RNA sequence: CAGCAGUGGGGAAUAUUGGACAAUGGGCGAAAGCCUGAUCCAGCCAUGCCGCGUGUGUGAAGAAGGUCUUCGGAUUGUAAAGCA
RNA sequence: GCAGCCGCGGUAAUACGAAGGGUGCAAGCGUUAAUCGGAAUUACUGGGCGUAAAGCGCGCGUAGGUGGUUCAGCAAGUUGGAUG
């Protein structure tokens, strides 16, 4: 009777990947490439790329190589996925629309001897 | 062939307005709720009164928004 | 899809024979066997449920030669048919055409009963079936096509019919090399090393 | 009971002047596959000395479960604390489609057609009491209503 | 106000099965307090004896069926929306003593053709 | 014209027809009035070749429906 | 071209400026037929889904190459290079 | 440098990057995105509100929701069957 006069409304769940609006990947251009420091238990010098996505959105993506060359105006593809240490990043630069290099041998996303 | 309602308006010339109450079951909670229909009928003898219990059948549309007619006054 | 490669390294794992070998003998002597496959298998521990549920699915699946694409569909046609899905899983693996060429005995083991049906040597009812998944029906001939009869490893494979034990749900005329799939087995005609219901235990986790 | 079965083992602790003194707690079910089940809790400083005490206390406090023969008797519901347990019968080909702490108690009672589900709390020491009270409180023919049905 | 009288039967019964009270008296009404006849035909006997002239109070003679009572859970009533108007989709708990039914013609359970109402189980 | 014609079911190189009664203005795979029985050009043992249900084909030929030219040369198989 | 094929463009991303009216439609015709990018078909693409494909029911000859000493042992553990 | 969570890494690293050697599942295999499930985490089935979130500061009252008991009629809800 209380349920009949207003029913139970379900709560919507927002995306935790706001940019790339329901897309798997979405390319942008690197605004700035830099390093920032992890959250309190961890310590490293981890390479980020602030990218301006082609939606007009402007997010920070992670570069998960063992050394990269995204040189300050590159044309990366990003994909979803948070990096728990870096506070306020939500994306990964995929490794293979620009550069892949190294040894990796325990691969993707990699190179192929 | 027949609906049965209480007259809720008389104020139009040759037109009466009935409320037809039906108790439908709620589609998800199952409570039987009252649920209303406010039709316009045609009383050409202009003789139904506010509060009459009348019977109406369906005819061809006599005006815009008026496509039921008066059959028979049940009680008063 | 087929598993190919090393078949010595298969049988250490689960434990038994599993009949995946090369000639006229038995199980386990010339490949120095007492131990485990793995990175170091010289000390053990914890032989319990989930990893033994996954031994039990993967012991059956290396006898018969399915991959898990076909094998999970065999779980479907067990749970679709009525009653005793653990035995339904094994009757479906025993009506299989390269399995029956083994169970008739015209083939050496299943992985040369797979490769013998596939090169169009087996006929079922006067035709050619070369799918090693063709489910055979109760009362089908499973004969041999008359271009592969004088190739001697067909006949040389017929001798462990007597030495592996009689299967005793076929009959097989060795003169024309023509079997008859008499009926499907039930779960007393199958070996007891397998635990039929521990694959049903490995379904919803 | 001879088909014993451990459910959960927990490393619990206590603080003194020196620091955390530890003790292990094991919850273990003991049955016979025919309608006899107890459950037992025990504590010790070492793991197997506490499992033994959980075996020991589960061989006393056992209960005759009035089953129908490989299924439950009727769809039932029980609850101890915030843990709530629904159990029913199944037909003949089903197994134990319950899970966790209800899977052990409804294995060593010799039922194998359950279709049980637990709501509320999933803490296994109260899920075990809540399965134990559903099983202790059934009766197929021991209705005292003086009828044949 | 008091505006569900046969859930007041099933509660006066239940609270006295929860005590060890011998008799429950209550000022209840016609055929849906011959719910009490159904409940103590299929079940047991009572005297049950609706007995006055102008305050006709009925007196269930509850009895205690060896050790602990046979009413474990009763209520399951409808009053608004809480409800059974079924067409057989009605209760089957053990398939036993099933569920009092309260509608158009006669209070019964599970024997004739169909037509549900409401009540609740002996056990 | 109301017409009686064949509709393609089946698959690639394995045709299968339906003997629909349609509007002759509709598409040949949708919106029929009835289906009187099938026709199967790649039938083999156990599969019928036509099931052409001559009590409703008599109704529609009574109502003035046109067989096409193959449906006309498949009601000559009676 | 919000007909078919194809372009530039956007984008994470989605094909061939193909063949034939032979079938089943549809359109005119009295018919012959003439039309039909409907359709039936061929291209391309693991995009799905299903099936299939990579010789022996054996034997130390325990080759090397890969090792640790558990310096004998574990490791390729009823394998090959021969074959009917 | 890893990582979906717990978290790993500060000198013997089963968590990072490797030939001593293999568990998957296979013309696939992985990770992104989305969808429902597990979620009894919007609870109709099927939840809560002393202290965890949650009883309006309290009245009075309009719509509404609901309503004691008996006999009768009625037949809208209810129920059964038939037909479309």
């Amino acid at each position: 009777n209380q349920l009949v006069r207003k029913p139970r409304k379900r709560m919507v769940d927002k995306s935790d990947v706001p940019a790339l609006q329901n897309c798997p990947q979405r390319r942008g251009v690197c605004t700035r490439v830099y390093t920032t420091t992890p959250k309190k238990p961890n310590s490293a010098l981890r390479k980020v790329c602030r990218v301006r996505l082609t939606n007009g959105f402007e997010v920070s993506s992670y570069i998960g190589g063992e050394g990269h060359n995204l040189q300050e105006h590159s044309v990366v593809l990003i994909r979803g996925g948070r990096v728990k240490d870096l506070p306020g990043v939500r994306y990964h630069t995929v490794r293979g629309s620009l550069d892949t290099s190294g040894v990796k041998d325990r691969k993707q996303r990699s190179k192929y001897g | 062939r027949t609906l049965t309602g209480r007259v809720v308006s008389d104020k139009m010339d040759k037109t009466v307005t009935v409320l037809i109450e039906r108790r439908v079951k709620h589609p998800i909670y199952g409570k039987y709720v009252k649920r209303s229909t406010k039709l316009h009928a045609h009383d050409e003898s202009n003789q139904c009164r506010i509060g009459d219990l009348v019977t109406i059948r369906e005819t061809r549309p006599l005006a815009k928004t008026k496509a039921w007619t008066l059959v028979d006054i049940v009680e008063r | 899809a087929r598993y190919i490669g090393p078949k010595c390294k298969l049988s250490r794992r689960e434990g038994t024979d599993l009949f995946l070998k090369s000639g006229a003998r038995a199980l386990d002597s010339k490949c120095k066997a007492e131990n485990v496959p793995g990175q170091h298998g010289q000390r053990r521990g914890r032989l319990s449920d989930y990893g033994l549920q996954l031994r039990e699915k993967q012991k059956v699946r290396r006898i018969y030669g399915v991959l898990e694409r076909q094998f999970r569909g065999y779980y479907q046609e067990a749970s679709r048919r009525k009653g005793s899905t653990g035995e339904n899983l094994l009757q479906l693996l025993e009506c299989r055409l390269d399995n029956v060429v083994y169970r008739m005995g015209f083939g050496s083991t299943r992985s040369e009963s797979r490769q013998l049906v596939s090169h169009k040597a087996i006929t079922v009812n006067g035709q050619t079936v070369n799918i090693p998944s063709y489910q055979v029906k109760a009362g089908d001939v499973v004969a041999v096509r008359e271009k592969s009869k004088n190739q001697l490893r067909i006949a040389q494979a017929l001798e462990l019919c007597g030495q592996r034990g009689r299967v005793e749900w076929v009959e097989v005329d060795l003169d024309k090399k023509a079997g008859t799939f008499k009926s499907a087995p039930a779960r007393s005609d199958l070996s007891a090393d397998i635990n039929e219901n521990l694959i049903v235990e490995l379904y919803s986790k | 009971g001879y088909i014993e079965k451990l459910v959960q083992v927990n490393r619990v602790a206590k603080t003194v002047k020196g620091g955390r003194i530890f003790a292990f707690t094991a919850l273990t079910v003991v049955g016979d596959g025919k309608g006899r089940v107890g459950f037992g809790r025990g504590k010790a400083r070492e793991v197997p000395a506490a499992i033994q005490k959980a075996m020991e206390a589960a061989r006393r406090n056992m209960i005759q479960v009035d089953l129908n023969g490989t299924t439950l008797q009727y769809p039932t519901k029980s609850a101890h604390g915030a843990s709530k347990v629904y159990m029913q019968p199944a037909s003949e080909g089903t197994g134990i489609i319950a899970g966790g702490a209800m899977r052990a108690v409804l294995e060593v009672a010799g039922v194998q057609n359950v279709l049980a589900k637990c709501y509320g709390s999933t803490n296994p020491v109260n899920v075990v009491y809540a399965t134990f009270k559903g099983l202790k409180n059934m009766q197929p023919e021991a209705v005292a209503a003086k009828r044949g049905k | 106000s008091m505006q569900d009288p046969l859930a007041d039967m099933l509660t006066r019964i239940r609270n006295a099965q929860m005590a060890e009270k011998t008799v429950v008296s209550m000022p209840s009404s016609k055929l849906k307090a011959a719910v009490a006849k159904v409940l103590k035909d299929e079940g047991y006997i009572a005297d049950f004896q609706i007995s006055s002239e102008v305050k006709p109070q009925l007196s269930i003679e509850l009895k205690y069926f060896e050790g602990k009572p046979v009413i474990e859970e009763v209520k399951r009533i409808s009053r608004p929306g809480l409800r059974q108007y079924k067409s057989v989709e009605q209760l089957v708990r053990g398939g036993l003593g099933v569920s009092i039914v309260s509608t158009n013609k006669g209070v019964m359970t599970d024997r004739a053709a169909r037509a549900a109402g409401v009540g609740g189980e002996v056990v | 014209m109301v017409t009686i014609r064949l509709a393609r079911g089946g698959s690639k190189k394995r045709p299968f027809y339906h003997l629909t009664v349609t509007n002759s203005r509709n598409a040949r795979d949708g919106r029929f009035v009835e289906r009187i029985g099938f026709f199967n050009p790649v039938a083999t043992g156990g599969e019928v070749r036509l099931s052409v249900d001559q009590e409703r084909a008599t109704y529609w030929l009574g109502q003035g429906a046109q067989p096409s030219e193959r449906v006309a040369q498949l009601l000559k198989d009676a």
